[PDB]
RNA sequence: UCUACCCAUGUCCAGGGUGAAGUUCAGGUAACACUGAAUGGAGGCCCGAACCCACGCACGUUGAAAAGUGCGGGGAUGAGGU
RNA sequence: UGAGUAGCGAAAGAGGGGUGAGAAUCCCCUCCACCGAAUGCCUAAGGUUUCCUGAGGAAGGCUCGUCCGCUCAGGGUUAGUCGGGACCUAAGCCGAGGCCGAAAGGCGUAGGCGAUGGACAACAGGUUGAUAUUCCUGUACCACCUCCUCACCAUUUGAGCAAUGGGGGGACGCAGGAGGAUAGGGUAAGCGCGGUAUUGGAUAUCCGCGUCCAAGCAGUUAGGCUGGGAAAUAGGCAAAUCCGUUUCCCAAAGGCUGAGCUGUGAUGGCGAGCGCGAAGUUCCUGAUUCCACACUGCCAAGAAAAGCCUCUAGCGAGGUGAGAGGUGCCCGUACCGCAAACCGACACAGGUAGGCGAGGAGAGAAUCCUAAGGUGAUCGAGAGAACUCUCGUUAAGGAACUCGGCAAAAUGACCCCGUAACUUCGGGAGAAGGGGUGCUCUGUUAGGGUGCAAGCCCGAGAGAGCCGCAGUGAAUAGGCCCAGGCGACUGUUUAGCAAAAACACAGGUCUCUGCGAAGCCGUAAGGCGAAGUAUAGGGGCUGACGCCUGCCCGGUG
């Protein structure tokens, strides 16, 4: 579901889409929308903490269910949703009581399929269990940290983890970027592969077509002043004369971690 | 030439206005030393 | 509030003249006062039955003696239409 | 209340060109490729008024104006103006 | 002092009367001239009496002034329906308790405020010097009330009412093209009224003018959107007949919406024209408007709440419907609003958001002349030197000046014909560059639209002829070609010297971050990041695309 522009205008020269095949449906639920103003980079007393940011088309949030909380009563699957907020997709899957809601739409996920979440259903994908009923070896996403709060750790399109193994309380799992973690067994996790993986492969053509998608230019320090950047000043093209390369508010800015040493949670990321 | 000066009542009001010296603490002492001076118009 | 201090003055004019022909009256009253305790008032202090009160009222108008510059009072313009067979007023 | 940026909500862009993607037909093939018409209507697309910008020249420079006027220029469905 | 010098702030007035002590400048009249997608008509922000009448001319008016946006005395703005309030909410603001903080205070829950948005019932004629959907005229509509009237239900196997609680709705993006209808226009035919002229001719298919009417009420519709019924019910904090989800059955009806069109509204008004008042139809063209974000397509995926419908929980002895009679408050309402009333110190060649915005030719809101309508612009007249500024022509040569073809000149519209090297196959390309353009007849040409016809409108072509030097006879709408640096491109910047090779850019790469992510503002509460989750965010560097990006980790990090 790659589509490219043949180049007629000179913007279109380098592009690429996504055609919505793997969509079924254009109107949302009326239900399930909220309201959404986008902040554009500003703190709560106004000033701008996040540069690089604001200015998109105008968008409307579909509260997703992360929980999975509602257990034993049969999801029936009719939609796939888009969404502009978050790259993957969503599906609206109604239940025999009578309730809609929302769920990323997982890889190989089709209208009419089935879907279950009690602490003993079938897996397949769609499904969500706690870890304890998920056997080893088996790629999983949306997993969670502290139980019953929803799923936050693999979300994006195309994101999968894998689980390596089960010892007690905890749980071994390979999260994205392969730094295995160790979490609680307790938790409920979305059994699958998130369903919108050919999302990378985007070549946004236009500067335009960024800019829609609400991401203001960037200019580099090179080019800034000496008093508003520490790399800039200079005369002509400078190189960076400042040993390590630098951010805008002093600190290095290349190869070097930046987690606060003593957190609590470093216990449980160690065990790669 | 859109000069620098644009009149709105409504923004004279919300921003000079009497109202909104009296919220703040620092409008207070303005007033204060307003009155203490004697001007006639006391606020915008 | 007594109706009596409702009606402040009439007013002796052209327009004044032409209105009392066909029935309509003009009377300054009160600032405060709305389209209704003067139609109230007209009624119990004439004895007279009314069709329709308009109001309307003017800003103070400026003005300048000697080296001076004061504003003129505001006023509050009263019509009242009387209904037929009724009536008039002094 | 100018200006820079941002948020909420409205509003404006005469007219004419080019002709994308798909889709129908016909041929084509076991089937698929593909080939030709028709339809189609996309572009930070083209020419050009309103609108906005300020590239060249002249004048003005105790000026009509404490930054403009005159004749040419650039954008003009967009990262648009307001 | 400069010095009676500079300046007197884009512009067509001319003349005859009037007033008056005094007239280029004030009033009236006749021509002439200017704008006419405005210099016209409404209406914001804003100005706050400048608006009107009668008086005055010291100052203001770049002159004068009998004059007025100046002075003086009076006068002028009428709303249940227009805009805003007692209706709703966005951003943002405030914020009872609270969290934080040397103090002042910062943050923020409940809750409230907040239109630039949503919902919401009056319109077409008249009227004075100033107001008019407000005043008057005729017709209406909306919410609520009952001294009253009739039709009906039960006054607990309860009629009726309905929630600050659910559910449905309100409810939404951009572009494109059909269709339907209507503003609007043509005066084409017909009709009515007036006229037939003196400059050569014209009772003639001759000239001037006009040729309509709502809102509401009742029908109808282009159409658009809709499947409907039955049973059950792990849900919608409580209910469930409502909503939702299942299963069985019928498949067009019925339903919701609907511009507009019909009648009435109109026995009335308006209406060319001398208080009265004729005709008042049809045809043709036809939207930038409405049906209507209706349909299609697209992806960047497109507010909330209350008005409104409905479900029960609940109240319930008096109510429902329709008449009849009543009630309906506050603020704005004058005048300018592309200008001399606003912002620029000025009666300033600047800026000022919206709605309407005609005709001839035309694709058009361009172009030039004109309509309604407005204006003749606040110093003049008379000489017609230099010099300066804005324009028009120049024999011959033609870029020889020049830093540089700066400037100026030249092309320009439409219809036919051909278009190269290169190319990322789109382009390059309106390449280059040739031909035609008027008028008459063959023609109310083929043919097309419109309509039953009559008629009206659109008009590919050719073949004959007629003119002038010149036929897109004016206004206005590419100069072109060859090469080369730099930058892929559209875009952005030093308001007010420098718009570029600088910035951005999509693309690429390195690195950080496992979510009370990192980074950032703040002391901190709080946040943004993000109601996002390594296909995501932050930071550094390079900048489409094609081929590539070698060696050194001794030093600094």
């Amino acid at each position: 579901a790659i589509k490219k522009y043949k180049p007629t205008s000179n913007g279109r020269r380098g592009m690429t889409t996504s055609d919505f095949a793997e969509i079924t449906t254009d109107k949302p639920e009326k239900s399930l929308l909220a309201p959404l103003h986008k902040k554009g980079g500003r703190n709560n007393q106004g000033k701008l903490t996040v540069r690089h940011q604001g200015g998109g088309h105008k968008r409307q949030y579909r509260v997703i269910d992360f929980k999975r909380d509602k257990d034993g009563i049969p999801g029936r699957v009719a939609t796939v949703e888009y969404d502009p907020n978050r790259s993957a997709n969503i599906a609206l899957i109604n239940y025999a009581d009578g309730e809609k809601r929302y769920i990323l739409a997982p890889k190989g996920i089709q209208v009419g399929t089935e879907i279950m979440s009690g602490p003993e259903a079938d897996i397949k994908v769609g499904n969500a269990l706690p870890l304890i009923n998920i056997p080893v070896g088996t790629v999983v996403h949306n997993i969670e940290l502290k139980p019953g709060k929803g799923g936050q750790l693999v979300r994006s399109a195309g994101t999968s983890a894998q689980v390596l193994g089960k010892e007690g309380k905890y749980v071994l799992v390979r999260l994205n970027s392969g730094e295995v973690r160790m979490i609680l067994s307790a938790c409920r996790a979305s059994i699958g592969q998130v369903g919108n993986e050919q999302h990378e492969l985007i070549n946004i053509g236009k500067a335009g077509r960024s800019r829609w998608k609400g991401i203001r230019p960037t200019v580099r320090g090179s080019v800034m002043n000496p008093n508003d950047h520490p790399h800039g000043g200079g005369e002509g093209r400078a190189p960076i004369g400042r040993k390590s390369p630098m951010s805008p508010w002093g600190k290095p800015t290349l190869g070097f971690k930046t987690r606060k040493k003593k957190n609590k949670s470093d216990k449980f990321i160690v065990r790669r | 030439m859109k000069r620098t000066f644009q009149p709105n009542n409504r923004k004279r009001s919300k921003v000079h206005g009497f109202r909104s010296r009296m919220s703040s603490k620092n409008g207070r002492l303005v007033l204060a030393r307003r009155r203490r001076k004697g001007r006639k118009v006391l606020s915008a | 509030k007594d109706p009596r201090d409702v009606l402040k003055r009439p007013v002796i004019t052209e327009r004044s003249a032409d209105l009392m022909t066909e029935k309509k009256y003009t009377f300054e009253v009160d600032v405060r006062a709305n389209k209704t305790e003067v139609k109230d008032a007209v009624e119990s202090i004439f004895g007279v039955k009314v069709d329709k009160v308009n109001i309307m009222n003017y800003k103070g108008k400026s003005k300048r003696v000697g080296r001076y510059t004061g504003m003129t009072s505001r006023r509050r313009k009263a019509i009242v239409k009387l209904t037929a067979d009724s009536k008039e007023i002094e």
